[PDB]
């Protein structure tokens, strides 16, 4: 006769991940590589969003 | 890039008169406050005078009744009529834009008075 013993599942061998990246990144260069920095009496807060 | 143009100093005999000028460029948002400061070689920044957008003028006791600040609203510039000169006024002066964000300084104007 013929019998159902087990079922094979062909498990995956690797992981693929693909995501979107915006061309503009951030003005950290305008902050860390800035030519001039503010006095400790008038601190420079720049908003990043 | 906020820039302050300072001009009008030099060598003047005792009793003469000069007219310094700072023009402000860049952002310089409307509620601004600008002063002039003094520094002689070996001393600190001495607050000479200050003017705000309110048109009020504040002067120190060092130069009582001698130096004046004049405002130009059209170009938003300032001129300091510096008269009745005395050797104790021998110091390089600098510009101070309070504004609302960081305060930008000038490059300097040499003022010498001696005989």
């Amino acid at each position: 006769g013929i019998y159902q013993t087990s079922n094979f599942r062909v498990q995956p061998t690797e992981s693929i991940v693909r995501f979107p990246n915006i061309t503009n990144l951030c003005p950290f260069g305008e902050v860390f590589n800035a030519t001039r920095f503010a006095s400790v009496y008038a601190w420079n807060r720049k908003r990043i969003s | 890039q906020v820039q302050l143009q300072e001009s009008g100093g030099g060598l003047v005999q005792a009793g003469g008169s000069l007219r310094l000028s700072c023009a402000a460029s860049g952002s310089i948002f409307s509620p601004n406050t600008m002063g002039w400061f003094r520094q002689a070689l070996g001393k600190q920044r001495e607050m000479v005078a200050v003017i705000s957008s309110i048109a009020s003028t504040q002067y120190a006791n060092f130069v009582k009744g001698r130096f004046t600040i004049t405002r130009d609203n059209t170009k938003n510039t300032v001129h300091l009529q510096m008269n009745s000169l005395i050797p104790e006024d021998t110091a390089v002066y600098y510009c101070y834009a309070v504004d609302k964000s960081q305060d930008y300084w000038g490059q300097g104007t040499q003022v010498t008075v001696s005989s």
